[PDB]
């Protein structure tokens, strides 16, 4: 199942907020 | 990476910090 | 976690059912 | 309710209760 | 059940993505 | 100015819910 | 057209069922 | 032009993702 | 289907474009 | 409030997170 | 408005799906 | 660029080059 795939959609937005979009 | 630890349980905001430039 | 990851699912799903508040 | 419907699914009705 | 709604969420932006002015369903 | 798109987005994944 | 539709106003769970 | 409940719909996401429930 | 080929592993672009209009 | 601070400019992290209830 | 990062949070799903 | 897929419509391609 692609399980690892769904959960990385989730992370890039995760990131996406830590990091501050100049990063 | 990041998906093998993070996707595994569920990493602190911290945990996610370290990976910014 | 799927679950958590669901979680994020179902404020989605809560929002727009919902409305605004 | 994240426990409830992410083990079994909620409808849409379900979820109205929550609002 | 919940793993395969999940998925399937994902499919539609993907294919929202992938079909442009396409379309991929009425 | 990607506006229609942005909102799309969120469109068809409000139409996924409500076709089940 | 779905999109001029419910991008100009919130559409309703309902509006969109009709779609499906 | 929806724009607000667009912006409601990523604020209730970036909250989970911050607040859990 | 898209559901059995897709969720059971991952679907390139192309396998994506075979479900557009 | 949240929308409008929000959706006025961006709130990191640290500033969603006083919206915790 | 927060316009480009809204935007931005969609670029980063798009790339991630494209990368 | 941020500037240029949120100005105008960015295609898979154009995606694509932003990858390396
Ligand atoms: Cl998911
Ligand atoms: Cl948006
Ligand atoms: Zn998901
Ligand atoms: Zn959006």
């Amino acid at each position: 199942f692609v399980n690892q795939h769904l959960c990385g959609s989730h992370l890039v937005e995760a990131l996406y907020l830590v990091c501050g979009e100049r990063g | 990476g990041i998906v093998e630890q993070c996707c595994t349980s569920i990493c602190s905001l911290y945990q996610l910090e370290n990976y910014c430039n």
